[PDB]
C-alpha cells in the first residue's frame, strides 16, 4: 500500500509474488486487483495470470482456475501448453464437460490443435 | 479440429391415455375438471356462438 | 541506394509479376528491396512481390521427384542423377542440377535472370572459399564440416560427368567451379515451404525469383504465403506495422535455430543472432528474475520481449546478444518465489566475476585481438567476410560481458 | 537478348470508354469479390464472416445504414487496406444530375 503513495513503481517480480499467494490461498477477485495494475504500468499480464491460473489448480479451487483462464483468454492472451493440457484433464476429472470443452475450443483458436489426448479427457465424462 | 456439436431429437410414439387426459383437462379454481367435451353441440342454433 | 535498371522488373512483369509499393536498388550488395511512401498500420496485412509459380522450380522434399513448373522432358537423362541422389542430406544438389538445367534448355526465364545473380566473384557462401580463406576462422568444427561440404560435391560430379557425358548432360558443367557457383545458390536461396497445387498439400524445396532479394533481419516484418487458386507466391507486410519511405523491409531465414555455425554456413554473418550463446560453466548459478528485470525483459525464452515502454529512455544497451544471453546462461530460479536473496557474495560479483574469469578476454586461443577490426582490406567477396564472422562473434563476447558487469553492477537501482 | 520487351508492353490506347462500363455495371465489384475469394478455402465460411462483420457494423452504429448498405462497407474496408482506393461502400454518384431520377435504359 506505500508503494504508490511513495510514488516508486513496483517491480516486476513484485506484482509476481503477491499473485501466487492470492491464488494459493484462493482469492478470486485479488488477482484481478493486481492484474489491473499492470494494465496501467505498461507491463503484460501474460507470466502473473499464468502463474495465477496454475496457482489456483494446485489449491482445489476449481471454479475459480476456470474463471480467471476464460477470462484471460477471451481476449488475446496466448497460453502455454502445459497450461492447456492440465485444465482439460484437471476439469475432466471433476466433471466440468462445459469448461473442458470451452477451454478446448478456446485452444484451438489460437493455433494449437487439440490432439488424441484432449479428445480422450473429454470422452471421459461424455462416456 | 473439433467440430460444432449439435444433438437434435425428434421422438414419436402412441400416447398413453394419462398423457391426453394431462394434454387436454383444465381444471378450475373451483374444483372442476370438465374435458370429457359431453355433448355434439357445435354451434348455437342463436347467434353462432 | 540507386534502383535497379528498368530490365530487372520487366522480363518478370511482362510474366505477371506486380509490386505495388516497392522499388529494388542497385547499390553493391544484394539488391534489396526497399518500399517507397508510407502505408500506416493496418488490420490483417497488405499482399506484395506478387510471383506467379511458372517462375520457380520447386523440386518436391521426398520420394518422388516433382517439379510442377516441369523442366526435365521426358526420357531425359538428368532425372537419373536426381534420382541416384542421397535423400534427405543433400538437397542443395538436385536443385543445383535444375539451376543448371534452367540455363541452357530454351529461352526460360531462369536463362536471363542468371545475370542478376551474384557470380563466382561475387556472393559469400563457404562452399566458394579457399583452403587458407577456410583456415582463416576462429573455429575447427565449422572449418571440419566446410572442408568436408566442399567434397561430397567434387565426389558427385566425378559420378555424373566422367567422360562419357552426353553432350545433353554435358555442357552444363564443364569445369567443378560453376556447379560450386550453383550448389552455393541453391544453399542460399532455397526456401522449403507447403505447396498446395490442386488437391496435394506437399512440402517441397523452391526457388524464388525477386523474392530471394529481400534482405534478412532477425527482427521481420515480411510474411511468405501461397494463395491456394491462382498458384501464386506474395509476401505480406505484418499487420499493424509501420512502414517509412525506402527503410528496410526483411523477413527472417532462420527462427528457432541459430548459434551463428549454420547461418554463417548459410551466408555472410551474424550481426546481432538473438538466439545464440557460448556455453559458460566454471560457475554454480546466477539468478534468473533479475537480468530480464534490470533490463525488463519479458520472459516466456521462445518468446522474448523488451516492453520499449520501460522508463525514461534508460539505456540505449538492447541488442540480440542482450536478448540471448538473457536465456542462455545458468539462471538459477529455484522455487521461483525466493526473497531475492541480495546476498552479492553469492547470488552475484564473484560468480559473474567467475563468468568474467570464463571469459576471460578470449581466453581459448586468441589468435588475434582488437587489431582484426577494420583492416581496411575488401576482397575476393569471401575473404573479409570470415574476418567478419571473427570480428562478430568478438562482439557478441564483448557485448556479453559488458551486459553481465552493467547487470551485476545494477542490482540496488 | 529477347526481343519481345516492348512489343508485348504497348499500352493498348482507346481504353478510356472501356473503363466507365465496367463501374456502373457492377463489374469493379464483382471483380473485387473473386479477388478477395482467390485466397479462402471454403467460400461459406467467408460469407459468414462477411456478414458477421456487416452485423457487428450495424449494430454498432446503427443510425447511418440503410442507404450504405454495411456489407458493400465491409467489402470495401476489406478492399482498402491493399491499395484497391474502392470509394467507401461503393457509393455511386450523380455528377452531371439537375434532376432527380435517371430513366435507366
Amino acid at each position: 500500500r506505500r508503494e504508490l503513495s511513495v510514488g516508486l513503481v513496483p517491480l516486476h517480480e513484485t506484482f509476481v509474488a503477491l499473485v501466487r499467494l492470492f491464488g494459493s490461498k484462493g482469492r478470486a477477485t485479488r488477482g484481478l486487483e493486481i492484474l489491473a495494475a499492470m494494465e496501467k504500468l505498461n507491463y503484460d499480464i501474460r507470466k502473473a495470470w499464468l502463474v495465477l491460473v496454475e496457482e489456483l489448480v494446485r489449491s482445489n479451487h476449481l471454479e475459480d482456475a476456470n474463471k480467471v483462464f476464460l477470462k484471460g483468454a477471451k481476449g488475446g492472451l496466448r497460453a502455454t501448453d502445459e497450461i492447456y493440457d492440465l485444465m482439460i484433464e484437471e476439469d475432466c476429472k471433476s466433471g466440468d464437460h462445459s469448461n473442458a470443452l470451452t477451454i478446448a475450443y478456446e485452444m484451438e483458436a489460437a493455433g494449437r490443435m487439440a490432439t488424441t489426448f484432449h479428445f480422450n479427457c473429454l470422452l471421459s465424462v461424455q462416456a | 479440429m473439433i467440430d460444432q456439436y449439435k444433438h437434435q431429437q425428434l421422438r414419436i410414439g402412441s400416447v398413453s391415455p394419462q398423457q391426453i387426459s394431462a394434454w387436454a383437462t383444465k381444471i378450475l379454481p373451483n374444483g372442476e375438471i370438465v374435458g370429457e367435451v359431453t355433448k355434439p353441440y357445435t354451434f348455437h342454433y342463436k347467434t353462432n356462438k | 541506394m540507386n534502383l535497379a535498371d528498368p530490365d530487372f522488373y520487366k522480363i518478370g512483369y511482362v510474366r505477371s509479376f506486380r509490386a505495388y509499393g516497392v522499388e529494388f536498388r542497385e547499390g553493391p550488395d544484394g539488391f534489396g528491396v526497399f518500399a517507397s511512401k508510407d502505408i500506416e498500420p493496418l488490420r490483417r496485412a497488405r499482399m506484395i512481390m506478387e510471383i506467379p509459380l511458372e517462375l520457380m522450380l520447386t523440386i518436391s522434399k521426398r520420394l518422388p521427384w516433382m517439379f510442377f513448373p516441369d523442366i526435365v522432358p521426358v526420357g531425359h537423362p538428368i532425372f537419373d542423377i536426381i534420382n541416384s541422389t542421397d535423400p534427405k542430406t543433400d538437397w542443395d544438389l538436385r536443385l543445383a542440377c535444375l539451376l543448371l538445367l534452367a540455363f541452357d534448355q530454351e529461352d526460360n526465364f531462369w536463362q536471363l535472370y542468371g545475370d542478376f545473380l551474384p557470380s563466382a566473384d561475387e556472393c559469400t557462401s563457404l562452399l566458394l572459399a579457399t583452403e587458407e580463406d577456410l583456415l582463416e576462422l576462429q573455429d575447427e568444427s565449422l572449418e571440419l564440416t566446410m572442408r568436408e561440404q566442399q567434397h561430397r560435391c567434387l565426389e558427385f560430379w566425378e559420378k555424373n560427368w566422367h567422360s562419357a557425358a552426353p553432350l545433353k548432360i554435358k555442357r552444363l558443367a564443364r569445369d567443378p567451379k560453376i556447379f560450386m557457383w550453383a550448389a552455393s545458390i541453391a544453399q542460399t536461396r532455397c526456401i522449403n515451404m507447403e505447396m498446395r497445387i490442386g488437391a496435394l498439400i506437399q512440402d517441397a524445396n523452391v526457388l524464388v525469383p525477386y523474392a530471394d532479394m529481400l534482405n534478412h533481419s532477425f527482427q521481420p516484418n515480411c510474411f511468405f504465403h501461397w494463395r491456394f487458386k491462382d498458384r501464386m507466391l506474395e509476401v505480406m507486410i505484418n499487420p499493424g506495422s509501420r512502414i517509412k519511405k525506402g527503410e528496410e523491409m526483411t523477413v527472417n531465414y532462420l527462427s528457432g535455430q541459430q548459434n551463428n555455425i549454420f547461418m554463417q554456413r548459410f551466408g555472410f554473418s551474424s550481426a546481432v543472432n538473438p538466439w545464440d550463446a557460448i556455453c559458460f560453466s566454471g560457475d554454480s548459478r546466477i539468478h534468473l528474475d533479475t537480468f530480464l528485470s534490470v533490463f525488463n525483459i519479458t520472459g516466456l525464452r521462445q518468446e522474448y520481449y523488451y516492453n520499449s515502454k520501460s522508463a525514461k529512455e534508460g539505456d540505449s544497451f538492447v541488442d540480440g546478444a542482450v536478448i540471448a544471453a538473457a536465456r542462455t546462461l545458468p539462471t538459477w530460479s529455484d522455487r521461483d518465489v525466493p526473497i531475492i536473496p541480495s546476498v552479492e557474495r553469492k547470488a552475484a560479483k564473484e560468480l559473474q566475476e567467475q563468468c568474467h574469469e570464463i571469459l576471460a578476454k578470449y581466453p581459448t586461443t586468441a589468435k588475434q585481438d582488437q587489431q582484426i577490426l577494420d583492416a581496411t582490406e575488401d576482397g575476393r567477396r569471401t575473404l573479409e567476410a570470415a574476418i567478419k564472422y571473427r570480428l562478430h562473434r568478438k562482439l557478441f563476447i564483448g557485448k556479453v560481458i559488458d551486459a553481465l558487469e552493467i547487470y551485476q553492477d545494477r542490482i540496488l537501482f | 537478348k529477347d526481343v519481345f520487351m516492348e512489343a508485348k508492353l504497348e499500352r493498348v490506347p482507346f481504353l478510356e470508354e472501356q473503363m466507365r462500363k465496367v463501374n456502373e455495371g457492377g463489374g469493379v465489384m464483382a471483380g473485387d469479390i473473386d479477388r478477395l475469394m482467390k485466397s479462402e478455402d471454403n467460400r461459406f465460411a467467408f460469407v459468414n464472416e462477411i456478414a458477421a462483420e456487416a452485423t457487428a457494423y450495424v449494430n454498432n452504429n446503427r443510425d447511418e445504414y440503410g442507404h450504405k448498405k454495411a456489407i458493400h462497407h465491409v467489402l470495401s474496408n476489406r478492399m482498402n487496406d491493399a491499395g484497391f482506393a474502392r470509394p467507401e461502400a461503393y457509393l455511386e454518384t450523380e455528377p452531371f444530375s439537375p434532376g432527380p431520377t435517371y430513366l435507366k435504359e
